[PDB]
């Protein structure tokens, strides 16, 4: 019909694809074993005399969160060649995932990877996620867009990747592996979204009332925004809106497709029995920089065309009444060149709520994907935290003995230069 | 499939080892006969990482013990856990340990040499993979000193890709077993700091001093002083053997700590530690561990952190625990002691979480970190060194194995460097 | 523990016996002073048996011996008693006196 | 479906994992009294890492529901009652017993039997012959793998009694079977070997 | 149907084929009354090939019993089994060894040969098929390397189709019991080169070197050398006995293994030999019993091959065990090792899988190989017997007998160009 193929690298990946699955599992109303008690065939495919098989891959250079699945609950769902784990992982280096160990499992990947496709008469597209600070997800995922590239050529390539985190880290050599991931992914990539742990673990404790929250419910919060971005394609609606018509809407330019998410409403069981939810109660949440999945402030920067997606209850009349709202605010900005700056799309299909769930069972939602100038504040931080690690040269020895020329340290510390470049030249209005 | 293959050494290595051996064989639940009795499936998961299968259901570790006099291991055949090592893993001599370096690494070491690295061989390639090899040996002593240093060649010739981590126990500056350590510890640092990816420093005066302090004993034992030691082994190889929210095996610890080849020296700490009659006062969270993690009187290396400053570290956690809460401890504790960390690293402090806690603990951590205070261990040895070089006549027995009197300014030549290595990056 | 009570006033005193790597700080458990039984009255002779428990400050403490004179003058008030049970064995001082049972046990 | 036996395996779930739960159940309560929201509680449940299942979730909810408001759960009392499975927190009080070490931790045999006669005249052993199967070292394998190994040793017995067999060694946490005493009690009846 | 009967000369046959026949009579379930007592069916298949039945259910051996003197047959019927044996079988004369061979060959050999052979055709004409004979006798004595040989051509100028197998002690350079044992083998090689169809060499010095390294016993006796050459001769028979999935005979063996009708001395192996207090502990696995027969320490022949090359090579295994895993190993073992096989003949190595496992033992392994590293054995004595013949030492004893000197030179001319027919080969 018009499928989609999902790839996932990382224990960040399978971590969060673990949780999307479980999603589609319960949105569509199938069971872990892969029966049944529409749009199944765009994230299922039939075969086994009741039974559905996800289009999904799975990939990591060490077992340990893959056996997890092999040997959890949901493990009669998905095909044995779907889970691919390699011996010994890529130990926080994007030297050693992407030239050593990262060849060496490269050409069985892109194997499975196409065989799914065969499949698929309907593929419009490939959605990806990486984790940047991780050895697999930057060096590893780099080789594999690499190829993707030139395997397929026209084909969608979104991504949604963990950016580093403003002041929250976990690895030291974090800032070195997201700018060599960085130049990978601009050239590549269709259209990369990005989120940040710092600013979920803010969203997941103030809105949906949590003291202490753990990568779980994190996951959980990242699955219902690709549902509602992919609810388009899959259910009813009065204003569809397709891959194609994302990508042109959002990238004004090649490399400035980068965009920023947020979802609205976020709100616990009990915060819900007193509010409307009205149209214009939940677009005018998603605006607050609190909401916003990643930390920046959007009043630092400008915003440039905007996506809004809708579900359930919602009725036109009142998303244009909410979006002309909108553009009364002064406190949001707009250049001057996109008067227009907006895209709906209306779907009749509720979100669905999990069993051991984290969110109440609203009647209606609305997600955004906006590109906006903030997210140049993103790489400012990144590439100050750099400069100071590449001045007395503190980790250089381990990439190089592992492949890499070291003229590839300033190379894609030129390329981030001149992405700076791109937004602060856009940004200004003529 | 990344097994790891275990080498003791001498009265100090075996002795640990014996200790150690227990830990693990609770951990994951073996009988002392050598046959599981354990509690649940994920210990069956991952035991091939430390233990090999005999047909009829019977599990022996890759444990190899080495030393130069039969003493030491009819003791360990006579332990509780003396049935499950493999009868043929035994290496002895015949000769008396002689603490004396250079006997050990010249006239009884090559002939023990190549006995002991067919041994190593069996294991070695007998598993599908082996991820490295781990040591545990006394510098102050004779055998574990001398032989320890020449395997540990060996080995990187042989298998050069292979993390050569090492735990290592570090003569006592006030009061110690032994007159010659000077010269066994200085002539063992120059072998240590070119071949050795990792070394953990422990010394007994700072185990004593937590069994006083935090443990409330009387009369602290070699028994108890060894438990302490041994339950860090255990937690840096966890990430491993059981899964959790976040894996970090040894090459990643390597990798983040290790800024230089040759600044690779390590301080090791654990938490929790209670007395026995305060357990029942004290709450445990995670801010309870992180404040024992970091505290100078929990260091198992008799070197003050507040002296020197930081360049990196590394905390491990075990236990279901809120991944929120680690890491912001993380960010407090870097900003709340600017002071003791180096500006030209930010986010010096790596974090793990590992999902099973050893038996009765719901939460512990290891700490391993990496400071400028081992300034302050090698500036004692050297003193000393100084003292008893001038002296030219103790080196008389160890001239009559055949070591030249220049290697002793070779060992003095090469260390001076490495406490000079340490000067500099402090700025 | 052991239990010493006054005659001359009413009051009472426990003192834990100190024992080799406790551990725990031991020595006087309960100054002396008059007790108030969990019904607001005083403690007296008339309360101790021997092979009954005994509770005081929300602990419980079990009886199991007494002293020869302690015997011989609970004799005179028909108080008297032996019972089989001897105290439960500490796990943990099991387990540390089979340790220095490993020390120095056998070789023969 | 039922109070106990989920009450019974939740505490099993603890003793193997080592888990507390007044660390996640505590957090909510902002005015300690002992009682929060069904939906935080359902939060906390996934939080806590046990897979709870819908069924299990209102069976729980129904009888731990409160008295005083609308869909409170008295979280208190819960985390009280898997607590007191390991040990009261009134041994202050001499009585009670704790678990110490050892407290916490005729068609079939004919079909082994007659196995058994075939291990014997032939000198086999199982145990290192499924290992090919059990990847990951659970010893628990998928029905059609047991099966199909019982006739690569050649023992062609009849299609239902190798499913009766299937159906008593079965495993019930993975639905395989479990050949670990499989092997022990076929090994057994052969006897010396 | 494939009868072998079974010839046994001397001290050394009637000890080692006594101890043979208690492994057989425990292997198909013999009681020592001559009786079946057994366990399985699959035993009364194939007891034929080495068995007859005596009417009432008494089961006696195909076994033919050799000596000059009555004291050797005396220590056999009182043993365990002595009474299994049939009275009439026993021949023997009434007078001493003498240890010559000249006096065993022409004195006594001619009276006694005529007595025995109507005994052996009693057994050889009294089966429905004879594939072949059997013959243990010791090359450094008078008794079996004297009338051994004798007795071997008259065999084959009567049944030159049937296979004369042969096992042979070789006298053990600097070690053996007697003076006079480099004359006696000499003479007795020559005949073994042209009539016997396979030969095995055994060494009492590698026994003892086995028992030693291998076994652990401190007190080696004959009841335990003897034990282990029992394996290798009973290995050997036991795709004759037991059905399997790839038979493999003794013609078969002597097809593959023989390229030169000269070149057809062998060396035995046998695996899996474990200590007593290590068998517990130890993997037996397919590779690992592969690891034991290639060892070079493991074979009964004190011949190092390394210092040789091989020209063929045949093991037999004997469990049930994966063919893939069993056809893997040749390859990977010869390709490793190229450098000690002969490039014009490829698969060097042979193979067969028999069935039934011995007693106590999963699964068990036997080689037979042919290598130039003979010629290490023959140099020794040929050396030997030199120095003898220089100042013509004992030969006036061998003189009496009837022996013209001219066979002395005969005998060593024949060896010496058998020593020379292995060095063309190398090439
Ligand atoms: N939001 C979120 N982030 C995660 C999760 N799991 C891991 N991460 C991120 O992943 C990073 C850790 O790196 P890895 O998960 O090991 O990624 P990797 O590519 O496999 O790195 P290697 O293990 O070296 O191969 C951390 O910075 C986390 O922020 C998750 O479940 N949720
Ligand atoms: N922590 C600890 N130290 C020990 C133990 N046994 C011995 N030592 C110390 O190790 C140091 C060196 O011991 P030595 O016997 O010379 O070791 P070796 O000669 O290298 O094998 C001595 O100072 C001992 O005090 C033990 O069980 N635990
Ligand atoms: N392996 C082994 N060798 C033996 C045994 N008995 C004797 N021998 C050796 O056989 C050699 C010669 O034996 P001998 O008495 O001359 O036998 P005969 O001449 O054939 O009767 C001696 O050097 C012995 O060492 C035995 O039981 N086993
Ligand atoms: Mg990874």
């Amino acid at each position: 019909m018009r499928e989609v193929i999902s790839i996932h690298v990382g224990q960040a990946g399978v971590q969060i694809g673990n949780g999307c699955w479980e999603l589609y599992c319960l949105e569509h109303g199938i069971q872990p074993d892969g029966q049944l008690p529409d749009a199944f065939n765009t994230f299922f495919s039939e075969t086994g005399a009741g039974k559905h098989v996800p289009r999904a891959v799975f990939v990591d250079l060490e077992p340990t969160v893959v056996d997890e699945v092999r040997t959890g609950t949901y493990r009669q769902l998905f095909h044995p060649e779907q889970l691919i784990s390699g011996k010994e992982d890529a130990a926080n280096n994007y030297a050693r995932g992407h030239y050593t160990v990262g060849k060496e499992i490269i050409d069985l990947t892109l194997d499975r990877i196409r065989k799914l496709a065969d499949q698929c008469t309907g593929l419009q597209g490939f959605l990806i996620f990486h984790s940047f600070g991780g050895g697999t997800g930057a060096g590893f995922g780099s080789l594999l867009l690499e190829r993707l590239s030139v395997d397929y050529g026209k084909k969608s390539k979104l991504e949604f990747t963990v950016y580093p985190s403003p002041q929250v880290s976990t690895a030291i050599v974090e800032p070195y592996n997201s700018i060599l991931a960085t130049h990978s992914m601009i050239d590549h990539s269709d259209c990369a979204f990005m989120v940040d742990n710092e600013a979920l673990y803010d969203l997941c404790r103030r809105a949906l009332d949590i003291e202490r929250p753990t990568y779980t419910n994190l996951n959980r919060l990242i699955g219902q925004v690709v549902s509602s971005l992919t609810a388009s394609l899959r259910f009813d609606g009065a204003l569809n809106v397709d891959f194609t018509e994302f990508q042109t809407n959002l990238v004004p330019y090649a490399r400035i497709h980068f965009p920023i998410c947020s979802y609205a409403p976020v709100i616990s069981a009990e915060k819900a029995y007193h509010e409307q939810l009205s149209v214009a109660e939940i677009t005018n949440s998603l605006f607050e920089p609190a909401n916003m999945m990643v930390k920046c402030d959007p009043r630092h920067g400008k915003y440039m065309a905007c996506t809004l997606l809708y579900r359930g209850d919602v009725v036109p009349k009142d998303v244009s009444a909410a979006v002309a709202t909108i553009k009364t605010k002064r406190t949001i900005q707009f250049v001057d060149w996109c008067p227009t700056g907006f895209k709906m799309g209306i779907n009749y299909q509720p979100p669905t709520v999990v069993p051991g769930g984290d969110l109440a069972k609203v009647q209606r939602a609305v997600c955004m994907l906006a590109n906006t100038t903030a997210i140049a504040e993103a790489w400012s931080r990144l590439d100050h935290k750099f400069d100071l690690m590449y001045a007395k040269r503190a980790f250089v020895h381990w990439y190089v003995g592992e492949g890499m020329e070291e003229a590839e340290f300033p190379e894609a510390r030129e390329d981030l230069a001149l992405l700076e470049k791109d937004y602060d030249e856009v940004a200004a209005e003529s | 499939v990344r097994e790891i293959v275990h080498i003791q050494a001498g009265q100090c290595g075996n002795q640990i080892g014996a200790k150690f051996w227990e830990v693990i064989s609770d951990e994951h639940g073996i009988d002392p006969t050598g046959s599981y009795h354990g509690d649940s499936d994920l210990q069956l998961e991952r035991i091939n990482v430390y233990y090999n299968e005999a047909t009829g259901g019977k599990y022996v570790p890759r444990a190899i013990l080495v030393d130069l006099e039969p003493g030491t291991m009819d003791s360990v055949r006579a332990g509780q856990f003396g049935q499950l090592f493999r009868p043929d893993n035994f290496v002895f001599g015949q000769s008396g340990a002689g603490n004396n370096w250079a006997k050990g690494y010249y006239t009884e070491g090559q002939e023990l040499c190549e006995s002991i690295l067919d041994v190593i061989r069996k294991e070695a390639e007998s598993c599908d993979c082996l991820q490295g090899f781990q040591l545990v040996h006394s510098l102050g002593g004779g055998t574990g000193a001398g032989l320890g240093t020449l395997l540990l060649n060996k080995l990187r010739e042989e298998y050069p890709d292979r993390i050569l981590s090492t735990y290592s126990i570090v003569p006592s500056p006030k009061v110690s077993d032994t007159v010659v350590e000077p010269y066994n510890c200085t002539l063992s640092v120059h072998q240590l700091v070119e071949s050795a990816d990792e070394v953990f420093c422990i010394d007994n005066e700072a185990l004593y001093d937590i069994c006083f302090r935090t443990l409330k004993l009387t009369t602290p034992t070699y028994g108890d002083l060894n438990h302490l030691v041994s339950m860090v082994m255990s937690g840096t190889t966890c990430a491993l053997r059981f899964p959790g929210q976040l894996n970090s095996d040894l090459r990643k610890l390597a990798v983040n700590l290790v800024p230089f080849p040759r600044l690779h020296f390590f301080i090791v700490g654990f938490a929790p530690l209670t007395s026995r009659g305060s357990q029942q006062y004290r709450a445990l969270t995670v801010p309870e561990l992180t404040s024992q993690l970091f505290d100078n009187k929990n260091m198992m290396a008799a070197c003050d952190p507040r002296r020197g400053v930081y360049l990196t570290a590394s905390a491990h956690f075990r236990g279901r625990m809120s991944s929120k809460e680690v890491d912001e401890q993380m960010l407090n504790i870097q900003a709340r002691n600017t002071s003791y960390f180096v500006e030209w690293i930010p986010s010096n402090v790596k974090s793990a979480i590992c999902d099973i806690p050893p038996r009765g603990l719901k939460m512990a951590a290891t700490f391993i970190g990496n400071t400028t205070a081992f300034r302050e261990l090698f500036t004692r040895v050297d003193s000393q060194f100084q003292k008893m070089y001038a002296r030219r006549a103790f080196i008389h027995w160890y001239v009559n194995e055949g070591l030249e009197t220049v290697e002793f300014d070779e060992a003095r030549s090469n260390m001076t460097d490495l406490i000079q290595e340490y000067e500099m990056y402090e700025t | 523990v052991k239990i010493l009570f006054f005659l001359e006033d009413d009051t009472i005193e426990i003192v834990e016996p100190r024992v080799k790597n406790s551990g725990i700080p031991q020595g006087t458990f309960l100054r002396r002073h008059r007790a108030k039984k969990d019904d607001d009255s005083y403690v007296n002779v008339g309360d101790f048996h021997i092979g009954e428990e005994f509770s005081l400050y929300g602990r419980v403490y079990f009886i199991q011996e007494a002293d020869k004179f302690t015997h011989e003058f609970l004799d005179k008030l028909n108080r008297d008693g032996r019972t089989d049970e001897t105290i439960p064995d500490d796990p943990y001082i099991q387990k540390r006196t089979l340790v220095e049972y490993n020390e120095t046990h056998r070789n023969r | 479906d039922n109070i106990d036996d989920l009450l019974i395996e939740m505490h099993k779930w603890c003793l193997i994992n080592s888990v507390l739960f007044a660390e996640f159940l505590g957090q909510f309560d902002t005015h300690n009294n002992g009682e929060i929201t069904a939906e935080h509680f359902r939060t906390g449940i996934t939080i806590s890492g046990y897979k709870l299942t819908d069924k299990e979730f209102q069976v729980l909810k129904d009888y731990y529901a409160s008295e005083t408001k609308k869909d409170y759960v008295k979280w208190r009392q819960f985390d009280k009652d898997v607590k007191e499975m390991t040990v009261p927190l009134d041994l202050e009080k001499t009585p009670q017993f704790n678990p110490l070490t050892q407290a916490e931790l005729p068609k079939v045999q004919e079909i082994v039997k007659e196995i058994s006669k075939f291990v014997r005249k032939r000198r086999l052993s199982l145990i290192e012959q499924f290992k090919d199967f059990d990847k990951l070292n659970h010893k628990k394998v998928n029905a059609s793998h047991f099966t199909r190994i019982l006739q690569l040793i050649g023992c062609y017995l009849s299609k239902d009694r190798i499913d009766e067999l299937c159906s008593f060694y079965n495993d019930p946490y993975t639905k395989f079977v479990d050949y670990g005493k499989f092997c022990a009690d076929v090994d057994e009846m052969t006897g010396q070997l």
